[PDB]
DNA sequence: ATCGATGTATATATCTGACACGTGCCTGGAGACTAGGGAGTAATCCCCTTGGCGGTTAAAACGCGGGGGACAGCGCGTACGTGCGTTTAAGCGGTGCTAGAGCTGTCTACGACCAATTGAGCGGCCTCGGCACCGGGATTCTGAT
DNA sequence: ATCAGAATCCCGGTGCCGAGGCCGCTCAATTGGTCGTAGACAGCTCTAGCACCGCTTAAACGCACGTACGCGCTGTCCCCCGCGTTTTAACCGCCAAGGGGATTACTCCCTAGTCTCCAGGCACGTGTCAGATATATACATCGAT
């Protein structure tokens, strides 16, 4: 059969928001922080709890923003959350110009 | 073999105050640890900038229930207040 | 010892050690960490109990960071609180937005 | 490497978050805005660390850049 | 009668305030609204004049730095007049009540 | 001597001009009651910390540097009123 | 050199701002150069918004710094914007910005 | 029979950098409290940095991190340089 | 499209309050010694990070078709802007009262400090339960029928 | 409606591991006892906050009218969604190397504390000039005509 295309993302949506594990893949995350950390010092080291907590801290903070996304988006009539969403979200956070 | 302070065994207490028989997971443990850690590092700071806002040198309870009143917000800060001037007069009765 | 004469469970002389070696001010009344002690135990009690109902709604014996996310972010004057705090595995809470849902 | 962060991992965070359906750009402008974040945290990480004279960021370095940016994180010995 | 046609009286006016920096809520009823809000809290208190002075500082600063938001939000719905849902929005984007 | 009722001193042209001042270039007819509903929401939220700076210090004056002490906490610092 | 202050070739007080340090209670100590240091980051912090604003004024023909050129300097310069974006200026009005969809065609 | 600001100071700092420009009695309010504000945050700072690290001394080690946390990068580039520069200079000699 | 005239911007003459400057005192900054405790430095242990790998499998990636939501265009009605005339109450000055901020002396309670000591707390260890889960059953969703 | 095909929810046996309880010990909290001083209390002084009146006049209000714009409606199309298949690389467990964190002992120098000058800074008072406005003037530009 077929769902009519609107209600997997609703399900998705209930079984997203009653977990708590992580949502980005760990050891791809753990490569990012690697490379973002290699243009600050060179040879650093990362302790597995602090990349756990910088994945913690990224999540919340990625999650925050789409819940601020869609009320924008909401707001605009629309149901997509776009581009242009993201940046005013963050513009009025304030969080770039 | 050091002593690292933290505040597990006394939220644990305070648990068992409130709920005889729940448990708390090493991972919430550590999550009361470090709000008993913010909350407390929130009101001395602001007990801290109120005494040297009046030229004083000393933080007493007029200072931390002031910082109470200005953190915790209404009714969480009236209670809050409450139950502080209880503990506190509470121990001027003992000596 | 000093918090037991206050009636009080979390430790008063250790929250003195904290408030004189933590230089918030030359000198530390002695009633301070008698008050300070009380409102920590008070903010804990509430935290703890309103965790402990949602664990019990989850049929569970067991707090985990979920429940302390459920309590802190249902309550109204927990969350402007802690309204700048990310609980670690704490999820959100349920809610998805009335303009999504099928009609 | 910063495609790491894969299309349906974004997509279970926006799930996450309550967004319905995404368009198609959201992606790339999210792993940009990951990526400044990022840069922020890390690098304030890294200060601490540089400054206590260590060479492994620990989580209480994470903690504290957190902190410093404004989202303070409970849940690593803070 | 002559008119412009409408939307230029509107241009030159934010042009005009936004040369300018003198307060624009008339000072007098916003020391009564000031002292007013005050009687909730403590009877019979005394307001240093360039402490309400500073009150209404920080508040013009505010319905300004919210109006802005506001514009932000109402264009981003492909409007131009303001309205409350844009208000709402911006304070619930921003973290406020 | 009490005060009632002067959230109506934010008149409708003092709404008008701090939104042209944002940049607004044209006002819906509801925006005025929701605009003083803010701005009392945040005034009461200032005043109660200036109040209670005040009460601490054991005056009966709200000083300017308790106002600027009340912004500071919310987080909104104010630059020109001493300290 | 008698004061710390010319000695360090600084202008602002590199005593007054060591007790600052001292009877704020920010620590029990307070090592010698960081007095100096403090001073002179401050010293150059407020020598970039002055001559900011300084050129701010001297944009609109005007001699004295008013308020509304600090706000101009500040508002005008990325990282300045960056440091004091949590901060209200009394008088600082705001930076002259009309959207770009509000104009007529 | 005192009050104390940076009044004169920052005057200085101007005439250093503006020989001829003055500066109205509000902007020197706001100047004043512009000082008292980046004081505070790097002090505060430093004195974060000095307890995470179990130290007790506001070195210039920690005011210096605390300048490369708070202010963007090349106002903390160039704050620094002026800090190590009269640093140096004073230790000199 | 010119008027035109409204409005904006440019030019000079005047006034005046704010500022830039010249003193007099004073108190806080600076200097010289002393002392001791905080920080540096070296040595050593051992944990904990990194890397490498092999396998499995869940997840990512890719193709595709179709439908549903974004976006543009149009119409229509309302509701917001604009202009005038009338009303209101802010702003200013001036006076007058005084409540309260602010400074100062005295003096006592209170808190720092030190030494003894004693129990509370941390860490290692171990036993039990509580949660995850698998599985089977039952009910309730979504969607074509 | 209905019927189905999953999706979800309930109930029960089961294993695993992590949490909760116990025990030993060392170290920080407690308790006296002493001393210095912070701060409380009172009392004086005078600044500044409030209250009020009367005028002038700018702003707020109210009303009328028109037109721009918000909003609903419709139509088209493209672009996400959902699904099935193929690929890929994350997880996991294990092992080895060794780098660096953390601790301890020793030593030195850097800063607190104190006392003794003395000049940098602040409040006072004063002279003047930068800027706001008046009056006059040149030009942009909005727009119905």
């Amino acid at each position: 059969h077929r769902y009519r295309p609107g209600t997997v993302a609703l399900r998705e949506i209930r079984r997203y928001q009653k977990s708590t594990e992580l949502l980005i893949r760990k050891l791809p995350f753990q490569r990012l922080v690697r490379e973002i950390a290699q243009d600050f010092k060179t040879d650093l080291r990362f302790q597995s709890s602090a990349v756990m907590a910088l994945q913690e801290a990224c999540e919340a903070y990625l999650v925050g923003l789409f819940e601020d996304t869609n009320l924008c988006a909401i707001h605009a009539k629309r149901v997509t959350i776009m581009p242009k969403d993201i940046q005013l979200a963050r513009r009025i956070r304030g969080e770039r110009a | 073999r050091s002593r690292k302070e933290s505040y597990s065994i006394y939220v644990y207490k305070v648990l068992k105050q409130v709920h005889p028989d729940t448990g708390i997971s090493s991972k919430a443990m550590g999550i009361m640890n470090s709000f008993v850690n913010d909350i407390f590092e929130r009101i001395a700071g602001e007990a801290s900038r109120l005494a040297h806002y009046n030229k004083r040198s000393t933080i007493t309870s007029r200072e931390i229930q002031t910082a109470v009143r200005l953190l915790l917000p209404g009714e969480l800060a009236k209670h809050a207040v409450s139950e502080g001037t209880k503990a506190v007069t509470k121990y001027t009765s003992a000596k | 010892t000093r918090s037991s004469r206050a009636g009080l469970q979390f430790p008063v002389g250790r929250v003195h050690r904290l408030l004189r070696k933590g230089n918030y001010s030359e000198r530390v009344g002695a009633g301070a960490p008698v008050y300070l002690a009380a409102v920590l135990e008070y903010l804990t009690a509430e935290i703890l109990e309103l965790a402990g109902n949602a664990a019990r709604d989850n049929k569970k014996t067991r707090i985990i960071p979920r429940h302390l996310q459920l309590a802190i972010r249902n309550d109204e004057e927990l969350n402007k609180l802690l309204g700048r705090v990310t609980i670690a595995q704490g999820g959100v809470l349920p809610n998805i937005q009335a303009v999504l849902l099928p009609k | 490497n910063i495609q790491g962060i894969t299309k349906p991992a974004i997509r279970r965070l926006a799930r996450r978050g309550g967004v319905k359906r995404i368009s198609g750009l959201i992606y790339e402008e999210t792993r940009g805005v990951l990526k400044v974040f990022l840069e922020n945290v890390i690098r304030d990480a890294v200060t601490y660390t540089e400054h206590a004279k260590r060479k492994t960021v620990t989580a209480m370095d994470v903690v504290y850049a957190l902190k410093r940016q404004g989202r303070t994180l409970y849940g690593f010995g803070g």
